[PDB]
Order: structure tokens, then sequence, then C-alpha cells
């Protein structure tokens, strides 16, 4: 239905915020690529690498929850028969404190999600130890897929061409395993993409279109976007927040997740003051700041810049 | 007659439910394996006086009896002859087997039957009318009443893993045979549950004995 | 609009284990894997010596009353008991079944109590049976090592009357050759095929130029006690065993009833079996000593005796010393 439970007013400001919050919309743009991203990994097709750009906002870390949930649901029926056999691992990356990106809490921290027993132990039947763990992890464990959030953080190496020796380093990983290794962050993954034939072969780019204001076909998305946010705001009167479209998309840059977000805070702000409607006001208080968004269109104006070669 | 034999074992021990079916099936099946690949085996009620609380208190007449054919005693002679079992927390204990014959009489009795799908006691008795005329058996089909008069069902608890299924029966009188025929009864049964402590059919005094309580 | 609602509630999937579920190596052959070699393999997966393994995971939950980081600095000997130790692990002795149990607790899996005979407590003799010192071939290690395949110790070559391996036909060694010591079963890090003192190769090319026909229906025997337990599908009753044992004093006095002769060849051992059949059936018997042989002469295999039924054992022993008798 369009519109949210109608008992959800009777009860409290936090039933209300919660249901808001995990309430999720799938536009048009957020369903293609998820099924793009489970057609590529239902078959690799040789392909190590699934790298997955975005704005920041636009719904990468959702994408991957909802790519994790579901492929772990189609898994359950057969993990009763089989152990050992954890379907998918997620996992971030760290910025690194010291100038250089660090391996060695990459390596612990991905062996900490796989339950590893005695980490801190360990041993080299021969950081190489902790590396040989991870990969024999990864070959016993078997996980379907590996996503790698903020891949961006990869890159944190003051030599260019370490910069693909990051990825070098996290390829000697995969063919050892053979677990796919789909990783996901900003803009920034596109010094990494295709770097070397052996990143340019096995890597399928997927990016996360926002949606520009330039198509019709985008405006109209993005106005039918708000109409369903409107309806599923949880007020005791619905606001129109179609008119101010323009308004709406000038602090959020097209980006679904900023659009949540501020939604979000006025429907918060709205509540502590028991308010019945959303004025324009409201959004105005709560709303980014213009230098803030003239960085980040600057950002993704760059990205899509360097992305759109054909 | 003779051609089958009923092997019987002094059972002795704790107090045992009065639908233990499956109980003592798998207890047996457990001390031993070929039991549970055999095919024209069966195990007769375990007789005795029962509770107040749906047990059986085991007597001197008490015995576990498995009708069997003669050409495969020795697969059965090894797990049982002197051999001990576990029914939960609960010890039986068995002494040395004696063979007794498969007598005809001139009316037979079977305490519980099931077959799958017929939970109606008319349906009931055209199915086992069916199962008669598929074993060139003649006679007349009647259902053991209780004090009331309905018929009397009894139920079997399965307790495959962690859940349990529910199968009714009824009590099935057939009189009339002529001795051959009774025999082919006795020896095949009605219900197929015979691994199940159901099918194997007894001369009519039991059927008294079940009737008067 | 879009009336598409996503929920990315999670779904709870089944409790994962906490060890690799490593499967074990040719199950129900003749060359299984001990339950040392699963051991060391387990711990070489995990990237953890076995001994810091052990005392990670199984030393807990093997004991009850201890704290479990304050176990985590000691020897292995405190849990595994190197006082005994000895390949006879492998046995059927009470730390080989609390380890059998709590390893495949760990893992939920449905085999480690073939990879020992526990399953034949209580049937079969401890004493005599087991090697107290490693034993190896040099040439199987080799041969798998070469062919990229899974090293591992198996069964065999912890028994003290399995001296040669019939594939290679080459005498067992118990001393390293680099530092002339002879290995313990149970070590701090010992990885199989490497010396667990000097680090060193255990695989080499060595020939075997004895009479193996001597111990050939010892090992053969053995191979099959091994092999066939995992296919019985249940744990062994005792006093099956027995009455199979009863069964064939039966037939050999019925042999004897028929030719004299054969008293000769036979009065031993059907001393050694009415003995045995007039002790405590609960007792075990010595398997060299008393099956192996036993069935030798009735000239039937181990996997025959243990495996069959009673009617096609009668049978065969029947046929076997042309009896007219049918069971
Ligand atoms: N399509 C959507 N519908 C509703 N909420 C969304 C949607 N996309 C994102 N969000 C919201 O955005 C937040 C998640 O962050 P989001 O994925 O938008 O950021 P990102 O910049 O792409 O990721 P990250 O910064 O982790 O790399 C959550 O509050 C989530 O509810
Ligand atoms: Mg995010």
């Amino acid at each position: 239905s369009t519109g949210f439970p109608l008992e959800l007013l009777t009860r409290p400001a936090t039933e209300r915020l919660a249901y808001f919050e995990n309430y999720t919309v799938a536009h048009p743009r957020l369903k293609e690529v998820y099924e793009i991203l489970m057609r590529t990994i239902a078959e690799p097709a040789g392909a190590s690498f699934i790298f997955v750009y975005g704005a920041s906002g636009v719904g990468k870390t959702t994408l991957r929850l909802r790519v994790e949930q579901k492929l772990t649901e189609l898994a359950l029926p057969k993990l009763e028969s089989d152990r050992a056999r954890v379907p998918v691992v997620g996992i971030e990356a760290i910025a690194p404190e010291s100038r250089y990106f660090n391996w060695k809490e990459y390596y612990t921290r991905a062996l900490i999600t796989l339950e590893e027993p005695l980490i801190d132990h360990k041993f080299d039947y021969g950081a190489p130890a902790l590396r040989r763990a991870l990969e024999n992890a990864l070959i016993h464990r078997h996980p379907d897929v590996f996503f790698v959030d903020e891949a961006q953080h990869f890159g944190k190496v003051a030599s260019g061409y370490k910069l693909q020796d990051q990825l070098d380093c996290l390829k000697s990983l995969a063919n050892m395993t053979g677990i796919l290794h789909c990783l996901l962050g900003t803009y920034e993954l596109l010094t990494f993409r295709n770097l070397s034939g052996q990143l340019s072969r096995r890597s399928v780019d997927i990016h996360f279109r926002r949606y520009c204001a330039d198509s019709p076909e985008d405006v109209q998305a993005f106005k039918s976007v708000l109409l369903t946010f409107q309806q599923h705001l949880p007020l005791a009167e619905t606001p129109n927040l179609v008119d101010h479209w323009e308004y709406f998309y000038e602090r959020t840059l097209g980006c679904i997740g900023t659009l949540k977000d501020w939604l979000k805070r006025v429907l918060s702000d709205a509540l502590d003051r028991e308010a019945t409607t959303i004025t324009l006001k409201d959004l105005q208080k709560r709303a980014l700041s213009v230098a803030q968004c003239q960085k980040m269109f600057k950002e993704i104006q760059e990205g899509e810049r360097q992305l759109s070669e054909t | 007659s003779e051609e089958y034999v009923d092997l019987t074992f002094k059972l002795r021990g704790a107090p045992i439910p009065l639908d233990n079916g499956y109980l003592t099936y798998a207890a047996l099946s457990r001390i031993c394996p070929p039991l549970h690949e055999l095919k024209s085996i069966g195990i007769h009620p375990i007789a005795g006086i029962p509770t107040r609380n749906n047990l059986l208190e085991l007597t001197a007449q008490s015995r576990l009896k498995i009708r069997i054919y003669h050409q495969q005693i020795p697969l059965i002679y090894p797990y049982l002859a002197g051999q001990a079992f576990h029914i939960g927390q609960n010890f039986y204990q068995l002494d040395i087997p004696d063979y007794k014959p498969l007598i005809s009489s001139e009316s037979v009795y079977s305490r519980l039957v099931i077959i799958k799908g017929f939970q109606d006691s008319t349906n009931f008795i055209e199915a086992v009318q069916r199962q008669m005329d598929n074993l060139g058996i003649q006679g007349k089909i009647e259902l053991l009443t209780r004090q009331d008069g309905t018929p009397q069902r009894r139920q079997l608890t399965i307790n495959k893993e962690g859940k349990q299924f529910k199968v009714r029966g009824f009590g099935v009188k057939i009189s009339e045979l002529n001795p051959e025929d009774s025999l082919t009864l006795q020896e095949q049964g009605i219900g197929g549950k015979r691994k199940m402590m159901c099918g194997i059919f007894v001369p009519a005094t039991r059927s008294k004995e079940e009737e008067e309580t | 609009i879009y009336s598409e609602h996503w929920s990315l509630n999670p779904l709870e999937i089944p409790q994962r284990s906490r060890l690799f579920s490593l499967e074990p190596v040719a199950v129900g052959t003749p060359y299984a894997e001990s339950l040392s070699s699963y051991l060391h393999r387990l711990a070489q997966a995990h990237c953890l010596t076995s001994e810091k393994l052990v005392m990670g995971e199984i030393a807990p939950l093997i004991l009850k009353d201890e704290d479990k980081s304050e176990l985590l600095s000691k020897n292995l000997s405190h849990l595994l008991g190197n006082s005994d130790a000895k390949p006879a692990i492998n046995g059927m002795r009470e730390m080989t079944e609390k380890l059998v149990t709590v390893l495949e607790e760990l893992t939920m899996r449905q085999d480690l109590r073939f990879l020992t005979l526990l399953s034949w407590k209580g049937m079969i003799y401890d004493k005599g049976l087991f090697r107290n010192y490693r034993a190896w071939c040099p040439c199987c290690c080799e041969e798998w090592m070469q062919k990229n395949k899974t090293i591992y110790e198996p069964l065999s070559w912890s028994f003290k009357d399995v001296e040669f391996c019939l594939i290679h036909k080459q005498r067992l060694i118990e001393e390293c050759s680099h530092c002339g010591a002879r290995l313990p079963v149970m070590a701090r890090l010992s990885p199989a095929g490497f010396c667990s003192r000097c680090y060193g190769w255990l695989g080499q090319e060595i020939k075997g130029e004895e009479e193996i026909e001597k111990y050939r229906v010892n090992i053969q025997g053995i191979s099959e006690l091994i092999a066939l337990t995992p296919q019985l599908g249940y744990k062994p009753i005792p006093i099956e065993l027995t009455r199979k044992l009863q069964l064939i004093l039966l037939v050999f006095e019925q042999a004897i009833g028929k030719d004299v002769k054969l008293l000769g060849d036979l009065g031993g051992i059907m001393e050694s079996l009415r003995i045995a059949s007039t002790t405590n059936q609960s007792q075990p018997y010595h398997l060299v000593k008393l099956i192996i042989p036993v069935c030798e002469k009735a000239k039937i295999s181990v996997f025959q005796l243990f495996g069959s039924d009673f009617k096609e054992l009668g049978k065969i022993l029947f046929g076997n010393f042309s009896l007219e008798l049918k069971l």
C-alpha cells in the first residue's frame, strides 16, 4: 500500500521513527543495479572483481546489505545439511592511522568476521601467517562472495605503483581461494578499476548512477520517489513534498540516501515538537550547507567525467 | 500352521506404556540390526496388568512374542537370545526364547490395524475387506466396541526425530474363516505395520479380554 | 509510485562450526587417516600448532574446571597424558573417547569415531596392539607429496603387527633418518610426514626386501578391520561377535568330527576359542593373537567375519569345511 499503517499515529514517537528508519524504497536504479549484481554473483563468468562505484549516498551500503540478506536466505535451505559454509562475507575497509594502508589489520579483521579461533596466537607453517590463515579459511568455509566496503581506503599509499599493488595483494589472496571479491566504494575506486590486464579482464564494473536532473525520465523518477516518501512519512497529516522538488534536488544532488536522511531529520524534528505537518522552514532547518553540496557535486562530476570513458 | 513360528521371550523389567509400539521396535532394532530390514516379521502385543496412568505392569505371563518365518530365525536368534535392551531409561531383559506354533481357530482378532488414509469406521471396514479379498480369505468383518458400543480406536505414537506422528486404527474381529484361511490370516495379517506392533492376529479370546477392560 | 518495500532483517542461519569441517581421508578403506594425523591437519589448516589449537579449543571442553586462558600456556601432556601418549591414542582409550567426542561436537561431523577403535571397545584388547613410537612409510609420503596429495598417517601404521606397506612392500621406519631419534605421535608441532623433532623429511625411496608373506595375513586382516567399521552402519554388539566366534567353533568341531587329522592343525585354536567362549563375553578378545588366526584357519577374511550376517557366515563356513549343515 502507498500509505503507512494507520495505527502508528496512536503509537509513541519512537515507534513511528523506527517504522520510518527500517523502511526503504526501491527506485529503478537501485533495483537495476541489484539485478545486475546478483546476476554477476550467480555467474561470475571468470571475473574475480565486481567493482561498484557510486556517489556518496546513492545506496551502496543498503544494496550491499540487501544482497547479503537475499543470498543468505537463498542459501539457507541447505546450510542445515552442510556446516562451515558461511554464505556471504561482508566487511568494511579501515582507513589507516599511519600513512600507508595496513594489511595485517585487514587480514585479522577478515579472520574475526569468519569467527576464526585463536587469531592472535596463530603460526606460520613454513604478515604471511595471517594471510595463509585467511586463504585457508576462505578455501574451507567456502563463501559465495566477499564484499569489501569503502574500497577507496585501499589506496591510502603514497606510492602510485603500490596503489595497484594493494589490489595485487587482494588478487593473490583471491586466486588461491577462488572467492569472488566485489569491492564497493566512492568515485575513488576509479583509479583502481582496470589498471593492468589482470584487473582489466577479471573485473566487471557496475556504476551506481545517481538521478541527474537533465533527463525528464530521471526527473519524473525523482518526483515519484518524493511522492512515495511523502505518502510513507508517518505523520498525522501528509505534507505536500512534490511541489518543492527543485529545493529537494538542490540539497540532495539526486542521491536517494541523502533525501532519506534529510527526511528522517525533518520527521524527527516534527515528532519531537508533536507537529502534524512538515513546513518549508522545517526542511530549511536541517538542510545541508551550500558549500557541502558544492563540494559533493564537484566530486561526483569529476567521477562521472572519469567514468564517461566509452 | 507349523510353517510359521511365534518367537516368545520371557520379558521382565519396568512398567511400559500401553502404546509402546515404536519404543520397543526401536529398542529391538537398536539391539538387532537385521530386524530393521526383514519383511515377514511381526510382534505380538505384550500382555500384563495395566495401571491407572495408561501403563502396563509386566507379570509372569508377560512376554515379548515375535512372528517370523522359520527360514529367518537364525538371523534374529543371536541378537535376542539372553539379550537385554533399554526403552528410554528402563532396562528390559529377555530369556532363552521358546517356539510356539501358529494354531488355527474358528474366529480371530487384532488389537490395532492401520491402513493409510482411512479414519472412518465404514471405509475402514471396506479397506479391511479389500485386503481380505487380496489374500484369498473368506469371513465376516466386525469392529471391537467399547462399553458404549462405539467402535474402539487405538492410537500409535511414532516419535520419529523431534516430531511425532499420529496414526489411528481399529480393532478388527473376523469370524468364520475355515482353519486354512484362518492360518493364512494370522500369518499375513492386515495393516502392514506388523513391525510397528499392530497387524498380528490372535485367537478370539483375547478380543474378549480387551473388551472386558 | 513504487509499492516495493524491502526488508533488511537478518536471517539467523544455523550456528557454524567452531573448527573447519575437514573431511577425513579414505574413510572406509585400508588407508584411513588416524585421529592424530587429522588433528595435525586441522591445526595446519588453521595456521596453528597442534598443541596451541588443543589448549585453545579442545582443552576447555575436555578439562572441565580450569581457566581457559591459564590453560593456553601449558604443555600438551597436561590434558593428553604423555606419560602414556604413544600411537595408542588411536586406540580405544578413555582420553581417545573424550577427544573424539569433543572433536565431533566442535565440527559437528559424524565420522571421526571411525578414525579410531572406540567402536571396538570391549571387543579387542588394548595391550600388545599399538606401537609405542611413531612409524611411517617413506615411499607413501614421497608418492603422496609428488602427486600433490594430502599427507597423513594411516591407522595401519600405528599397529605393532603392521610393519609393511602392501602398496610399496616397504618395511615401516620408526627412526628419523636425519636426527636419529624416534618421534612421539603427539608433539607441539608434528605435521604429517615431517620429523617432529628436527623438522627433517621422512619420505624416501626405501626398498623392502624381507619375507612379507609372514605378516601378510596380519596386515590384511587389520586393514580389513579398519576399512569395515565405517561400512557397518551401527555400533557393533559384543555378543554378536562372541556368537559368531562360537559358530566358528562349532563349525571347527563338526569338521574335526568329520576329519580327525584337522585336530592336529586346529587344536590350539580350538582351545583358545573355547577359553574365549568360557570367559566373560564382555571381555575383549586379542585381535592378532585370537581372531586373525581363527578366521585364517577358517579360511575366512576379517571382512567376511565382521560384515556378513549369521546366515551367510554359516553357509560360507559349511562350504569351506564341506559340511552338510544348513542354518
Ligand atoms: N533507496 C533508499 N531508500 C531508503 N533509504 C535509503 C536508500 N538508499 C540509502 N538509504 C539510506 O542511506 C543510509 C545508508 O547509507 P547510503 O548507502 O545511502 O550511503 P553511501 O554513501 O552510498 O555509503 P557508504 O558511505 O557506506 O559508502 C541509511 O540511512 C539508509 O536508510
Ligand atoms: Mg553508506
